RNA sequence: CCCGAAAACAGGCGGCCACCGAGGGCCCGGGAAGAAGACCC
RNA sequence: CUGGGGAUAACAGAGUCGUCUCGGGCGAGAGCCCAUAUCGACCCCGAGGCUUGCUACCUCGCUGUCGGCUCUUCCCAUCCUGGCCCUGCAGCAGGGGCCAAGGGUGGGGGUGUUCACCCAUUAAAGGGGAACGUGAGCUGGGUUUAGACCGUCGUGAGACAGGUCGGAUGCUAUCUACCGGAGGUGUUGGCCGCCUGAGGGGAAGGCUCCCCCAGUACGAGAGGAACAGGGAGCCGCGGCCUCUGG
RNA sequence: GUUACUCCAAAGGGUGUCCCUGGCCUUAGACAGCGG
């Protein structure tokens, strides 16, 4: 389908009301949580965006599948909790040509809008699978339209990424 | 047809899997492309 | 600026005579002379008390490297005039025995893989080649001369057209100045 | 006329000073032009001067940029570039210049000059090339 | 040597002139089913814009069979030229020419078909292909 | 698209009439034999012989057919010695010495000859030249030569030229020159039988010609022939660049060009118009003479093949500057027949 | 190999005149050259 | 038919690049096992302006055009020719990649064709730009007038980005540009002759086959090389008329 | 590079060099060589 540079940017009003949008599509990604959901893990590992992005559900489902397969074969289900935090509400538009007579896009897809320093995904994991958590994060970071950065939060919600990296 | 004398000087080489270039034996990255993936020159038929 | 005033000394042995003259080091010993030219801005070379001193008064990384490099070169020259350098090569053949000969300033290898045309490898001034059976010696007094001679003889016999897992014949280096070669 | 010995000197700075002289009304002779230096890297410099030699007018080469291959002409051409060439003033200033490879007998036995502002002494880098090297690369005599 | 005891080729010193271009009809002099042939190409020839390929005595050509017996027509064959009407110089300077344009049908590797050439043939053909002189009872 | 090579060579441009009728030799070969590196003559005609092949390649040892050009060469007169020194860019003349008693017909070319100039002054000037050559300021020595057409009856106005000498040294050259000045040179003293030569001359005039004949342009289709554009080319070029290029074939002068030709074998040098085969003495001039050239009287060369120019034109030969590695031997090949029949 | 002293540092050598006359052109008989001019004997 | 319009399309230009051609990152998985010999999904990031579209900034009497023939030149993202590296490279070969733009890249069948398809050869029979190079250079098959026929649509006059037959081709070169030929002035006195050679041009040469090496190395056998050495021809270039033809 | 703007390339990478920060080691540390 059509490139993602056409839908990256945020300079455009929100278009999230299905009781007025005729023909609005339906989601592809329908699973946002994985692994052991009831859990008390130690280390939290989340992607933050470096600038405002607009991420398609194609990309989200790609990320989901890849990361979950990787962690299922390298960690196991009872030892990781994987979550996607953002739902696609933004409807994307395309002009059906007539030319530029009556230009107003008919809907094709969905996207999630994300602002600077916002979380996208999260892997909760013990202390002896951090290597795998960070490999997962690399794989995910590789599939986004703009850049991203990760941290490592403790319970009590504190940043320990440095103290943890320096020792592993 | 064995000649260790010859193997030691034909087959102490690395190959980058990206550009194909040849690097010395103890390299850690390629000297052209910066790739970190280096394999050794096949000394026995693989396949 | 890693440091302030890097300097390194070289102890001079009994029979050797080192002397600098306009960015040109000259070394005399029990056999032969060896001169060379070591130039870099801010690097000095002199003799204080029986030593050779190399000095630089506020180095970056690429000055440190150059200074230790010059050190190695002058050590090489000293040990060369004092003992000399010796190299060994080996000859291997499956079919088509070849014959290696010296004549003047060349090394002629004939019947290599059945060729009707010989192969010529150059000798350099100050180096002596010596064939003894299937083993070859290259002796000399300048490290670089002896290495280049050995390497010319080895490169004389190179293949680019067929599999070298099956076609392995040639002449090979097996000791580069006392150190072996293993794989 | 003033006589200037290009030996250890930098080409562009030499030329700048000489061109101001010429315009202020003197006569200049340059000797040992093969011994001035050019700073940079060898590949870069050679590429530049080759790309210049192989410029020419596609319809008629009896026109055309006639960029030279000799050392004295390289020097003369730099100086020219530093003057108003499309003007009587500049043409006269340029006619007041003469450049030689070596030191002819005519000038032998005379005291030369050196421009302070141009000299290899200023440098901090061992990267320099000589105009004679450039000429040999391009295929010029001396 | 490698294999010379029984071979098919040889060297002539003359190199005759090229007089028979593409589209030319040659008679067949051998006792194969073919009677007439048309030249459609010349083996071992490279040319330029708008030029046709042309052959002379001793040259092999790719041909079509126009007239002949049913199992030979509309077939592509290879043939060696043995005669031509246009002249060509011999070493001593004298020049030579024949009465018509004839060919013998052969195999793509020199071995001939047939068993007898009715008529004379040129010496250069027989010098270049050593199995033809073994068939013809007149060589000049 | 379709590709073909361009029509004509850009290596013989500008294709213009020659600056002179007497040719010009720009470069000279590296010879060790101290001798004059060339000779000159007038061209007479063509004929053919039969010889046993001496040259490498099949056809060796057989009787073949060889066409031949006869070049008439009376002796030369040596009248000058000329020294060269090195200047800022290249060589430059330094001194000349001429001989005193020169023919009455040399003033047909050089009107202004000297007046007193006796042997006293000639020998003094020679001595000065020698005392200069023994110093060191000298780079090479050459000879000044003129032809003598009055011997064969062709003309009177002569040709004047400058030839070089073989060797790495200059004092050997000066000894040779000082010995040769004031006298005549014959071709046998200089050229050997069997040498390869380069021939140098000026070609025949054809006039103003069109591009079909002058560059090889293809004649156009028969509709254009009926339109008035058959022997014309189609395009002077494209829209951009918006000028005509110098590579586009046009009409102009065809012929009378200064040309050179490499590696022509000298077969025979004769004496007084006769060729002495192994067996018997024979003449070369055919029955009825040569067309447009009369009878041969003085001396002559056989040259294998063709050379540039019309019959009575001045030719200049030199030893080959660009020879191969597989040379034929230096000796008169076995000749079995020479044609004396009428060539008209 | 071909062109090339208009290469503006617009060259070098030898010789002849000038400080009446060195040389050159027209003209005449022709072509080995040629659209006029030029070129050659 | 008139009056007018680049206030407004088809045609080439400019702008843009969704589409287009040429690429890249990551590593799922496939490859006897082995993520990277080869392939590389899903997702993400780009170059060029040689397809097509969008817009409507220039031009409505400048010229309106497709293909072909002739002629010159350029880019490299390389088809052969030179040189190299990896291989799931024994040899013969194949696959994939690096440097390299000096030379070459042809002939024919049906069709108006460009492309595409087919034949026989060949070392190989690369792709693009130049106002979709080139009508003050030709042609004139197609397309867009006026004549007529068929099929559909229409009450009809009539239409069809549906088919078919037929259907005008102007110039004495003002300025520049190029090919060739002459006459002047200058070069600080005039004239003969002979030389240097700054610079500029060059493909002046490019390719293939045969013998031998050798039925050798390699290979279980089938099959089957290379360096050196000898010879011949094709394409291109420059000349000559003794021989042969006109 | 020698570009205020008019007219100028990315994701992805780098013991290229110059700097900040924080852990672990250290009078025998981190490579070597001699042996278990
Ligand atoms: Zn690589």
């Amino acid at each position: 389908l059509r490139p993602a540079k056409i839908d990256r940017d945020v300079d455009k009003p929100a278009y999230t009301r299905r009781e007025y949008i005729r023909g609005a599509p339906g989601p592809k990604i329908t699973i946002f949580d994985m692994g052991n959901l009831s859990a008390e893990f130690e280390y939290e590992v989340s992607l933050h965006a470096e600038q405002a992005m607009q991420i398609r559900q194609n990309a989200l489902e790609a990320i989901r599948i890849q990361v979950n397969r990787y962690l299922q074969k390298n960690v196991g289900r009872s030892n990781y909790h994987f979550k996607i935090r953002v739902y696609p509400f933004q409807v994307l538009r395309e002009n059906p040509m007539n030319g530029m007579r009556r230009p107003f896009g008919k809907p094709i897809g969905l996207a999630a809008r994300v602002r600077k320093d916002q979380k996208i995904l999260t892997v909760w994991v013990n202390g002896q699978h951090l290597k795998f958590a960070l490999g997962a994060m690399h794989r995910a970071k590789m599939k986004l339209p703009y850049s991203a950065y990760y941290r490592i939060y403790d319970k009590e919600g504190n940043d320990v990424t440095t103290k943890v990296l320096s020792t592993m | 047809a064995r000649f260790p004398e010859a193997e030691a000087r034909i087959f102490r080489k690395l190959v980058c899997m990206r550009c194909g270039a040849t690097n010395p034996w103890g390299a850690k990255k390629c000297r052209k492309c910066g790739y970190k993936g280096l394999r050794p020159k096949a000394r026995e038929p693989r396949g | 600026p890693v440091d302030a005033w890097i300097r390194e000394e070289i102890e001079i042995p009994e029979g050797v005579e080192v002397t600098v003259e306009g960015n040109t080091v000259k070394v005399k010993g029990p056999k032969g002379e060896l001169q060379r030219e070591l130039k870099y801005p801010g690097v000095q070379i002199f003799t204080e008390d029986g030593k050779v001193v190399i000095y630089k008064e506020f180095p970056r990384k690429k000055d440190v490297a150059i200074v230790r490099t010059f050190k190695a070169h002058i050590n090489n020259m000293i040990k060369g005039v004092t003992e000399g350098f010796k190299y060994r090569l080996k000859v291997v053949y499956s079919h088509f025995p070849m014959t290696v000969k010296v004549q003047g300033d060349e090394v002629v290898i004939e019947n290599f893989l059945g060729e009707k045309n010989p192969r010529r490898a150059k000798i350099l001034p100050g180096v002596t080649v010596k064939v003894k059976g299937s083993e070859i010696e290259v002796e000399g007094i300048d490290k670089e001369a002896v290495g280049q001679t050995a390497a010319n003889i080895e490169q004389a016999t190179r293949i680019t057209k067929w599999d070298r897992r099956v076609f392995q014949d040639g002449i090979y280096i097996v000791e580069k100045a006392g150190k072996p070669i293993k794989f | 006329m003033r006589i200037i010995n290009a030996e250890g000197l930098i080409l562009g700075r030499l030329a700048s000073k000489v061109a101001k002289m010429l315009l202020e009304g003197e006569e200049v002779v340059i000797v040992n032009a093969e011994k001035a230096i050019i700073t940079g890297n060898r590949e870069d410099i050679f590429a530049k001067y080759k790309q210049r030699t192989e410029l020419r007018t596609r319809t008629n080469p009896r026109r055309g940029p006639f960029y030279p291959k000799r050392s004295d002409e390289i020097v003369r051409r730099t100086v020219r570039g530093m003057l108003p060439w499309k003007t009587d003033r500049g043409r006269k200033a340029f006619k007041r210049l003469k450049v030689y490879v070596g030191v002819p007998k005519e000038f032998e036995g005379k005291e030369f000059e050196t421009i302070s502002e141009a000299h290899m002494s200023r440098l901090a880098t061992p990267k320099y090339v000589t105009v004679g090297e450039v000429a040999k690369f391009l295929g010029g005599k001396f | 040597a490698k294999k010379g005891a029984g071979a098919t080729r040889g060297i002539s010193p003359v190199r005759p002139t090229r007089a028979l271009p593409i589209g030319a009809y040659l008679k067949v002099a051998d006792n194969s089913g073919a009677k007439v042939i048309q030249i459609i190409g010349v083996v071992g020839y490279k040319g330029t814009r708008r030029r046709l390929a042309a052959a002379g005595v001793g040259d092999m050509v790719v041909a079509t069979v126009k007239k002949g017996r049913p199992d030979m027509r509309h077939q592509v064959v290879r043939a060696v030229v043995v005669r031509q009407r246009k002249e060509y110089r011999r070493l001593d300077g004298m020049r030579v020419k024949f009465e018509d344009n004839a060919a013998a049908i052969v195999t793509p590797e020199g071995v001939p078909r047939g068993t007898e050439i009715r008529g004379a043939i040129a010496r250069e053909a027989a010098e270049r292909w050593v199995r033809l002189g073994s068939i013809a009872s007149i060589v000049l | 698209k379709i590709h073909r090579p361009r029509r004509g060579s850009l290596a013989y441009s500008p294709r213009k009439r020659a600056k002179s009728i007497v040719p010009r030799i720009r470069s000279w070969p590296k010879d060790s034999e101290v001798r004059m590196l060339g000779f000159a003559g007038y061209k007479a005609g063509m004929t053919h012989i039969l010889m046993i092949d001496d040259s490498p390649g099949l056809t060796k040892g057989k009787e073949i057919f060889v066409p031949v050009t006869i070049v008439e060469v009376p002796p030369l007169f040596v009248y000058g010695i000329r020294a060269y020194k090195q200047g800022y860019l290249g060589l430059e003349t330094a001194t000349e010495v001429w001989f005193h008693d020169l023919h009455k017909n040399v003033a047909r070319r050089i009107k202004t000859l000297p007046k007193n100039y006796n042997e006293e002054a000639f020998q003094a000037k020679l001595g000065q030249l020698e005392d200069l050559v023994n110093d060191g300021e000298i780079a090479d020595v050459r000879l000044l030569v003129h032809t003598q057409p009055w011997l064969i009856g062709l003309k009177k106005k002569p040709e004047v030229m400058e030839y070089a000498i073989g060797g790495d040294d200059v004092k050997a050259k000066f000894d040779y020159a000082k010995e040769k000045i004031g006298k005549e040179l014959r071709a046998g003293e200089v050229l050997h039988e069997g040498e390869l030569l380069d021939v140098i001359a000026v070609t025949k005039g054809k006039g103003t010609q069109g591009p079909v004949k002058r560059w090889g342009v293809k004649v156009q289709f028969h509709k254009a022939q009926r339109a008035g554009k058959g022997r014309h080319i189609g395009n002077l070029g494209p829209w951009h660049p918006a000028r005509v290029m110098w590579t586009v074939p046009q009409a102009g002068q065809m012929g009378f060009h200064h040309r050179t030709e490499f590696n022509k074998r000298l077969i025979a040098i004769g004496e007084n118009g006769k060729l002495v085969l192994d067996g018997n003495e024979i003449e070369i001039t055919p029955k009825g003479g040569f067309p447009h050239y009369g009878i041969v009287r003085s001396d002559f060369l056989m040259i294998e093949g063709t050379i540039p120019g019309s019959f009575k034109r001045i030719i200049r030969v030199r030893p080959a500057i660009r020879p191969p590695k597989k040379k034929p031997p230096v000796e008169r090949p076995q000749i079995t027949y020479v044609s004396r029949e009428s060539k008209q």
